[PDB]
């Protein structure tokens, strides 16, 4: 249910 | 940080900076026997 | 949070949400204390019973939130953990006294109107507000029932503290000096309670005197989620307030 967060904070 | 927590901690941009209170916040003041 | 209502924008700048990379969910709730600190209850991070112990890179730290799911696009901020520090002493074995960890952030990050710390009570805050029946507000994005749903928007609740013996006689775990109760009792006619999803949370206090918010307490543990003549247990801020102090001077800040 979460939506995605910018990649760079992965 | 720390002690009391910060400098300018504890007081709220959109809230205590500018004079305005949030819609429940009096619920606790008067429950310290009403605030200040 | 059950029986709260949603937060106005900016109400709890120092709500901290601790964030699991992948699978992506929220794991509790945390508070910003400083630009680079953030203090969250221990069990969030381990709790060998359940096999759950998180490490810095398990995770990650997003401020500034309103919305529970979405990506608030310029508004949070998401960052990653330097150092995750347990208190030497957290007793998960019997009855997770000593619930705090503290998690030192990558780098610091900037305050704006939706991200700014809270301050830790001195000896005297602590002395004039934690007393039966003075209420203190708990947020969060934890569950909304026992068992249900969940909700949008960040939380919150107002509850009084609760006077020792009631907390004690409510249970049969063993309370401690580093936890005190809140919430209403059956009589009282008014509900509310942390839920899942709330664990690590602030329960913070506003001075009288200053007009500040304090940080007294973190969401610890409790017996189901607003059950009637039971409440909530909370890690006492300013009883672990020294560790604290060493944590940040011998380390960072
Ligand atoms: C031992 N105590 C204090 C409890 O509250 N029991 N629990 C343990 C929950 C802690 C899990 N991370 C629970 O009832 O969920
Ligand atoms: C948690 O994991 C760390 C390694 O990342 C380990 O040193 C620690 O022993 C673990 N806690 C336990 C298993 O109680």
């Amino acid at each position: 249910d979460f939506e995605e967060i910018p990649e760079e904070y992965l | 940080t720390f002690g009391s927590g910060e400098a300018d901690c504890g007081l709220r941009p959109l809230f205590e900076k500018k004079s305005l209170e949030d819609k429940t916040e009096r619920e606790l003041l008067e429950s310290y026997i009403d605030g200040r | 949070i059950v029986e709260g209502s949603d937060a106005e924008i900016g109400m709890s700048p120092w709500q901290v949400m601790l964030f699991r990379k992948s699978p992506q969910e929220l794991l509790c709730g945390a508070s910003l204390i400083s630009d680079r600190w953030v203090l969250t209850a221990a069990h969030c991070l381990l709790y060998p019973p359940w096999d759950k112990n998180f490490t810095e890179n398990d995770l990650l730290v997003r401020i500034g939130k309103h919305s529970r799911t979405r990506y608030e696009r310029n508004i949070e901020k998401i960052s990653m953990l330097e150092k995750i520090y347990i208190h030497p002493r957290y007793n998960w074995r019997e009855n997770l006294d000593r619930d705090i960890a503290l998690m030192k952030l990558k780098k610091p990050v900037a305050f704006s109107d939706y991200i700014h710390p809270v301050c830790l009570p001195d000896r005297e805050t602590a002395a004039s507000l934690l007393q039966a029946g003075y209420k203190g507000r708990v947020t969060g994005w934890g569950n909304l029932k026992e068992t249900w749903g969940q909700p949008s928007v960040l939380q919150v609740v107002n509850l009084p503290i609760v006077e020792r013996p009631v907390c004690k006689d409510s249970t049969r775990i063993r309370i401690t000096d580093n936890m005190f109760c809140a919430g209403y009792k059956p009589d009282e006619g008014k509900r509310g309670d942390a839920c899942e999803g709330d664990s690590g949370g602030p329960f913070v206090m506003k001075s009288p005197f200053n007009n500040r918010w304090y940080q007294m307490g973190i969401v610890s543990w409790g017996e189901g989620c607003d059950r009637d003549g039971k409440y909530g247990f909370y890690t006492h801020v300013f009883r672990l307030k020294k560790w604290i102090q060493k944590v940040i001077d011998q380390f960072g800040e």
